[PDB]
């Protein structure tokens, strides 16, 4: 501080300061997300891809930042997608609009000893009255809209219009063939990109769904000893052509022999091997294909790790280079394997179906991957939502319903306690208005307009805004009673995360 | 020219002006106070409990440089007192609500905050206000020596608690309304160089300089009568209009004697008619004036038709164009009690004049020449509560807690208001806690956590009567205390304050011409 | 400017003289947007760094306003002259005008002939002509349901402060039909000029007392003459009587002083002569205009005398013309012997003065020459009656604006911004460069309430969302009647269904803008010859 020495990022001015200030500005997109939003970013991380996001995870995994909070705070709004896969975008910019209301109490000089502990109290004032504000449960999640009204907040909090039909695919899903007994599976039931179609045609085949090519014949039994090998065919020896027109008529079959009767011996061996499929890594030889089908193994011509990731997850599969007789380390995890047509795409299934270790995968046939990832990102965090590992939801008032709920509790309790907490506390009662904003905002509205008209609701519980013609002037859209809700799970932590980063960040000076 | 400006920069255009006066004066206003100094260009020392003053005596700025002088000079004529407040509200306040409110983008909805924020605030203010007796200079003691320390004098404030107290129950507008609110004519301040306290007399009438300036001027006529022209004098104070040409010198001399001349005749004509009083309107020079002495007469020379009859009704004087001529008295005596208590041997007439028109002088003494303006301001500020609480018996203790009373009680109306338009009610209602706390500053300690609790106390145990004090910083009955916040001043010093702020919110452009 | 700059005076050196011009005609007119009406902002005109004035009128801020540019020179005046006209129109041409000038020169200029984009600007002020005179849709007060007396209400409940609406729906009803004079507007009007209202201080905040015949204004203390005698006829007077000086003068030519009493004396006696001709005759109260010093004053309290006087010329002149009296059918002189008529008497059922909240007036009852009201404001304090005052003028003018006009027209653009997509849509009817020409004016009126309700700040696309959610091709309608409102309450910002408030202004008021509209568009055109003058 006094010195030409020592060391900080933060502190004095910028703990007050650059602490709160840019942590606030990562809002920009949960200020603009996190219920229904047309309002989207365009993030490049270069894939020649250009991502559509409104996915805080997503959107904070590029950005870097040399503010020590910022740096830091991504970190429980990342452990926050962890926990829930909605209420993230809106993780940020509640505590970040929360923020600034601490330091606007800096500017009054109210402690950072103080402040924070009002919001923290009132954080133990919310979560002590927010399970009474719960309402609704998701109960029977074999059934749609017991699970897709959980869903129908959670998408729609990342994107608007595409979430109906999702959050019936995805309910039709049934990740509750994942009994949610205490389990669920992200790798299992799995997104399977199919470039075309429609996404309204993106649908759920249950098994591993591979938009790879099965080449050749299928299994041999479905009860798979399944090889999955990064390269077993790359080729043994090539064949070449020197002239521009033939290299030599003579040289052409020495390689052919190396060729065949390796790929003889090797397949033989993925015979050996016991392989009813064979799941290449790289490419096949025309050979070995031969091979794969006489042989009577299941040939898959080219796998991605998103294959061979959970292959080796499900089938407990070890990918492999082979240009030698095989092992299968990898046997089967599979009761079912296929060659079936799904995005209408010949597509290399695996198959079986159990409560645990059960593959029942979503297919998504979209034209590109911006189609299917932002949107999978949208349908995966209810997806995500849907894991809680409570089976009921304990839904409460969805689209951010119960913030009028919480705000004229969390005001008139502010009232109640005395000292600076009651105005922290008070404060507290403040950043509600954010996400009925965000809507407001996309929606094109200010939130006081909406909310001091669902300060005229008081309690309500289920009018709030959106994107919609009822969110900008009504200031009402009916979130509890909707078809859209979400879960008391992500209720318990977004506002507890968000405060637990706003504890300590404007405490660290250095 | 072909210029635009455009609102809200212009609004902070007014907001920045404003915000600066806002400050010191704050800090100056009561019993935590301080100093406004002004560095002149050459170096010289002024300090001042009014920034208006300094203000006056520096570069002032178009915006509301310009106008927190215009409507605190507004706020001077009215009460008064609260010019200290009203550049300390209205700037803040315009500092204070708009940006939260121009953000959700409307003057509009804070166009009605501003008399919404009033609204209660006149509201409870009054209903909060205690009455204290106007029979009593003891119960109009505690709220007038409260308000004569609003600008921090309890010198003479127990002194104008004494004349001034009565004083005003003696001024009557000759409309026969108040009465007992007065603006300043019925009701003067003026003094008398030097003196001392008991120089200084209750005075409750007018007062004239020239009534009896010199001892051969009238002594003790207890009810003299005024003589207006006429007769006794005429109508005519001339010139000859000589013809004058080079050749002639002598020609010049006597133009300029028959300007005398015919003011000589007429007060020749008093030489013979011999008054004990003549009043001259047209007024009389030094030279017939010296011969108005010879005949036992004072000369009253360029005061004002409405003071002389005023004075007449108050002096026991009249209008007679001749002393022979006697018709009838209006006034047979008009007098509550005739004095002259001179300083040197230049003679001052104290008339004391109980309701009558007359000026209600209150003789206002400081011990010497220097602090008569002290005693001036405090009799004056001593007329503010006495025609605050003839008028209003009810004014609220308070000023820390009338602040506190106002504003809590406010934004707690929100709670019953709500709407839309809570949001720019309680910005416009957020700045005015603000006013104790910034004195609560200087109680030292804690001046937040302090008005916290006494912001809970408000609605808690009670608002303005029971509440925070300058004095204090801390919860006191001002009542109890003594400190007191005259009903008259609220009602002002928050208007011309949101008076200001309205307009300067609604005045978005500044053009060339 | 812009373009070349070393050419001075209008010469640009082509559009760049026009640009500035229409960009300055936009900038000249973004003054008065945000002035326009009570809605728009009040400005603070610094007319120098001591000198500085506020107002939000169209009018008032352009003759202060300095303008070298020819588009920002039509401007002004169209400000001024529309204000000559009426002051309706002060802040309305001005929007558009800096429209259609930029509007107008451009597709001149791309010319089959510049005679065909002229009536453009023409034609749907002409098409507004019609539908602004076909207006007696809204802003008709004469057609209420308590007709006058709501035609007062909604006017008053308009500029409400209180009960105004209550009594008041009665007084603007009472003060123009207490009101027989000779001024007359077209149709016949009753002046609000000629009202006779006076102030009350005390009492009721908020009351209004009707009381029979003209009560002519009178207070206690400030005569000595007892003025009081109950009868039935009044001495109305133009005249004179004066102790100090009546006839009498000043002498500085003479140097005695005895010669000014001398001459000064007598004119004492001859007011107490005067006096008792005057009453004598058939008066008992004798009502005088001509007034006496405070020192005369003294000289009429303690010689005594008998006269009301000191009173307002304005209603003993009213009371005279109403109660069959005379304000002079006699006196050619001052003097005391001269004897007084009785044509000058007061023809009433009595002579009365209701003393109340301290202010009294003389109540001339059943004034027989015609008849009278004046109505007594009880405000707690005098200018508790202006804010009555003031909602009772415009209250009185819109009625009189109604008495102006039988066709009327709303307030507030629901009259233009109909006609503005259905002439924009008139555009496309002719096509060709007049479809260009008729949208460019017809696409503006939609802006006059984008300046309207968002100087209330409701973001007047919401309004233009209510307006043209009257405007319809169902309704294309002004009617006399609404099957649309095509009112616009600029008190609000969004429509209300008062048609008798008084922010509506006449049919006389707009047509006269359509001429101004066009007016600052083809005025600047005829010039030919763009040159430079050393």
């Amino acid at each position: 501080m006094l010195k030409e020495g020592a060391k900080h990022f933060s502190g004095l001015e910028e703990a007050v300061y650059r602490n709160i200030q840019a942590c606030k500005e990562l809002a920009q997109t949960t200020r603009t997300a996190y219920g229904p939003n047309g309002m989207n970013k365009m993030v490049i991380n270069h894939l020649e891809k250009l991502f559509v996001t409104n996915d805080a995870a997503t959107i904070l995994r590029e950005l870097e930042v040399q503010h020590p909070a910022a740096k830091m705070i991504v970190m429980a709004s990342h452990m926050q997608e962890q926990e829930v896969g909605d209420g993230t975008n809106f993780v940020l910019v509640f505590a970040g609009a929360l923020l600034e209301l601490a330091e606007e109490l800096l500017r009054i000089g109210l402690s950072v000893s103080e402040v924070i502990e009002g919001y923290e109290i009132a954080c133990r004032k919310a979560h002590e009255i927010l399970p009474n504000l719960v309402c609704c449960s998701a109960k029977n999640l074999r059934d749609i809209d017991e699970v897709s009204s959980l869903l129908r907040t959670s998408i729609m909090s990342k994107q608007y219009g595409n979430e109906v039909f999702l959050a019936k695919l995805i309910a039709q899903a049934c990740v509750s063939i994942f009994p949610d007994s205490g389990h669920f599976n992200v790798d299992n039931i799995r997104v399977c990109k199919i470039l075309g179609s429609g996404i309204s045609s993106s649908s759920v085949l249950h098994g591993m769904v591979f938009k790879k090519e099965t080449e050749g014949d299928v299994t041999s039994v479905k009860d798979a000893k399944i090889a999955v090998y990064s390269c077993p065919f790359d080729g043994m020896i090539t064949e070449t052509k020197g002239t521009v027109l033939i290299k030599t008529a003579e040289e052409l079959m020495n390689f052919s022999k190396g060729e065949e009767n390796l790929m003889d011996a090797q397949v033989k061996a993925i015979a050996d091997t016991g392989a009813n499929v064979v799941v290449t890594g790289g490419k096949v030889a025309d050979m070995a294909l031969h091979y794969a089908n006489k042989y009577n193994i299941m040939l898959v011509r080219l796998n991605s790790k998103w294959d061979l990731r959970r292959l080796c997850k499900t089938v407990g599969a070890t990918a492999l280079p082979r240009l030698t007789p095989p092992v299968l380390e990898e046997m089967g995890h599979c009761d079912s394997v296929y060659l079936s047509e799904v995005g209408d795409t010949q597509v290399v299934v695996f198959k079986h179906e159990k409560e645990d270790g059960a593959i029942s995968t979503i297919v998504l046939r979209g034209s590109t991957d911006n189609l299917m990832d932002d949107i999978e990102r949208a349908v995966d965090d209810g997806v995500n939502t849907f894991k809680v590992l409570t089976r009921d939801k304990r839904l409460v008032p969805g689209g951010g319903a119960t913030e009028i709920e919480l705000a004229k509790q969390i005001t008139s309790y502010g009232e109640t306690c005395p000292g600076l907490e009651q105005y922290a506390i008070k404060k507290f009662a403040e950043a509600f208005e954010a996400i009925p904003r965000a809507l407001a905002e996309n929606s094109g509205v200010k939130a006081n307009e909406v909310i001091s008209k669902l300060y005229a609701v008081h309690q309500e519980g289920n009018k709030n805004v959106g994107l919609d013609i009822e969110a900008e002037v009504p200031a009402v859209k009916d979130m509890l009673e909707a078809g859209i809700l979400d879960t008391y799970l992500g209720k318990y932590w977004a506002i507890k995360l968000a405060t637990n980063a706003a504890v300590t960040v404007l405490r660290v000076d250095q | 020219n072909t210029k635009r400006e455009s609102g809200r920069k212009v609004q902070s255009g007014n907001i920045n002006a404003a915000k600066t006066i806002a400050d010191i004066i704050r800090t100056c206003l009561g019993p935590k106070s301080m100093m406004k100094m002004l560095l002149d260009p050459m170096g010289g020392i002024v300090m001042t409990n009014d920034g208006n003053a300094i203000l006056r005596e520096i570069q002032v700025q178009h915006p509301a440089a310009k106008s927190m002088i215009e409507i605190s000079r507004t706020q001077d004529e009215e009460v008064g007192d609260g010019t200290t407040s009203v550049i300390i509200l209205a700037g803040e306040m315009l500092s204070v609500a708009e940006h939260f409110l121009e953000q959700q983008m409307h003057p509009t909805v804070v166009i009605s905050a501003y008399r919404k924020a009033l609204d209660d605030m006149i509201s409870t203010l009054k209903k909060i206000s205690i009455p204290v007796d106007i029979s009593d200079s003891d119960m109009m003691l505690n709220i007038i020596n409260s308000s004569i320390t609003t600008k921090a004098i309890s010198r003479w404030s127990s002194l104008a608690c004494n004349i001034a107290l009565d004083a005003v129950k003696m001024v009557q507008f000759e409309e026969n309304g108040r009465k007992e609110i007065d603006i300043k004519k019925y009701a003067r301040v003026e003094k008398i160089p030097g003196g001392i306290i008991e120089d200084s007399c209750v005075l409750r009438g007018v007062m004239i300089n020239k009534d009896v300036t010199h001892p051969r001027m009238r002594r003790y006529i207890k009810n003299p009568r005024i003589v207006l022209l006429d007769s006794s004098l005429e109508y005519k104070k001339g010139e000859s209009q000589t013809d004058i040409e080079i050749t002639r010198e002598e020609d010049f001399t006597r133009i300029l004697q028959m300007e005398e001349e015919y003011i000589q005749q007429l007060c020749e004509d008093i030489i013979q008619l011999k008054p004990d009083v003549v009043i001259t309107e047209k007024g009389i020079s030094d030279l017939a004036q010296h011969y108005l002495m010879r005949a036992n007469i004072t000369a009253i020379r360029r005061v004002r038709k409405t003071d002389n009859n005023r004075i007449a009704r108050a002096c026991g004087a009249r209008i007679v164009s001749r002393p022979e001529e006697l018709r009838e008295d209006d006034v047979g005596t008009g007098a509550g009690l005739l004095e002259i208590k001179k300083i040197g041997d230049e003679y001052f007439t104290f008339i004391t004049d109980c309701k009558d028109p007359k000026a209600c002088t209150i003789l206002l003494r400081g011990a010497s020449k220097e602090i008569l303006s002290e005693v001036e301001r405090n009799l004056q500020d001593a007329m503010q509560v006495c025609r605050n609480v003839l008028l209003d018996p009810q004014l609220v203790p308070g000023g820390g807690a009338s602040e506190m009373a106002v504003a809590h009680a406010l934004t707690e109306k929100s709670k019953a208001m709500t709407g839309v338009e809570q949001w720019p009610y309680r910005a416009v209602a957020q700045a005015l806690e603000v006013i104790p706390r910034t004195l609560i500053q200087n109680c030292g300690a804690s001046t937040i956590r302090l008005l916290t609790s006494l912001r809970a106390k408000h609605t808690q145990e009670n608002c303005e009567t029971w509440g925070v004090n300058g004095e204090t910083g801390t919860l006191v009955d001002m009542k109890e205390l003594g400190i007191w916040e005259p009903l008259a001043v609220k009602l002002q010093t928050y208007k011309t304050a949101v008076e200001t702020a309205v307009l300067l919110l609604r005045i978005d452009d500044i053009v060339s011409g | 400017m812009e373009g070349p700059l070393s050419v001075f005076g209008d010469r640009s050196t082509g559009e760049t003289i026009r640009s500035q011009n229409v960009m300055a005609a936009a900038s000249i007119a973004n003054i008065v947007k945000s002035s326009l009406g009570p809605v728009g902002l009040d400005k603070m005109l610094v007319d120098d760094i001591g000198d500085v004035t506020i107002t939000n009128d169209g009018a008032t801020i352009l003759k202060l306003l300095e303008v070298e540019h020819p588009a920002a020179k039509v401007l002004c005046e169209l400000a001024d002259l529309q204000d000559k006209e009426v002051g309706d129109g002060t802040t309305s041409v001005v929007i558009i005008a800096a429209e259609l000038l930029k509007n107008a020169d451009e597709l001149v200029k791309q010319k089959i002939h510049p005679t065909s984009v002229i009536s453009g600007y023409r034609l749907a002020c002409k098409e507004a002509v019609r539908y602004i005179n076909e207006n007696l849709i809204v802003n008709t007060d004469e057609l209420g349901r308590d007709c006058l007396i709501n035609a007062a209400k909604t006017s008053m409940s308009s500029k409400i402060i209180g009960i105004n609406g209550d009594f008041f729906a009665n007084m603007v009803v009472d003060a123009v039909l207490a009101i027989k004079y000779t001024d007359i507007r077209g149709q016949p009007r009753y002046p609000v000029n000629s009202v006779n209202i006076l102030k009350a201080h005390g009492r009721s905040q908020m009351e209004s007392m009707l009381i029979s015949g003209y009560a002519l204004n009178c207070v206690v203390g400030s005569q000595g003459m007892p003025k009081r005698i109950v009868n039935a006829k009044i001495a109305c007077l133009d005249f004179s009587l004066q102790k100090t000086k009546m006839k009498l003068g000043v002498q500085v030519v003479i140097t005695d002083p005895e010669k000014l009493d001398q001459i000064r004396q007598r004119e004492s006696d001859i007011t107490k002569e005067r006096i008792q001709k005057i009453l004598a005759t058939g008066a008992n109260v004798i009502l005088t205009t001509g007034g006496i010093d405070d020192m005369c004053l003294k000289y009429f309290v303690e010689a005594g005398a008998m006269a009301v006087r000191r009173v307002l010329k304005r209603d003993l002149k009213r009371i005279a013309k109403a109660s069959g009296a005379t304000i002079l059918s006699t006196l050619a002189n001052l003097e005391g012997e001269e004897t007084f008529e009785a044509a000058m008497l007061g023809q009433a059922e009595e002579v009365v003065q209701e003393r109340i909240c301290d202010d009294e007036l003389i109540l001339i009852k059943n004034t027989k020459a015609r008849t009278s009201a004046s109505i007594i404001l009880r405000g707690a304090n005098d200018f508790m009656c202006d804010e009555m005052e003031r909602s009772l003028h415009d209250a009185l003018c819109v009625v009189k604006r109604v008495l102006e006009s039988k066709s009327v027209v709303p307030g507030g653009g629901a009259v233009e911004a109909a006609l503005s997509i259905y002439l924009e849509n008139y555009a496309t009817s002719m096509g060709s460069r007049e479809q260009l020409a008729i949208a460019e004016f017809a696409r503006s009126l939609l802006v006059i309430p984008n300046t309207l309700a968002v100087n209330a700040a409701q973001d007047s696309t919401d309004l233009v969302a209510k307006l043209r959610a009257f405007h319809n091709e169902a309704q294309v309608n002004p009617e006399r009647k609404n099957l649309k409102w095509i009112g616009l309450d600029l008190s609000n910002g969004k429509p209300r269904d008062n048609k008798q408030a008084g922010v509506f202004e006449p049919t006389i008021v707009k047509v006269k803008s359509l001429k101004f509209a066009t007016e600052a568009a083809i005025t600047i055109l005829r010039i030919d010859d763009l040159i430079k003058l050393h």
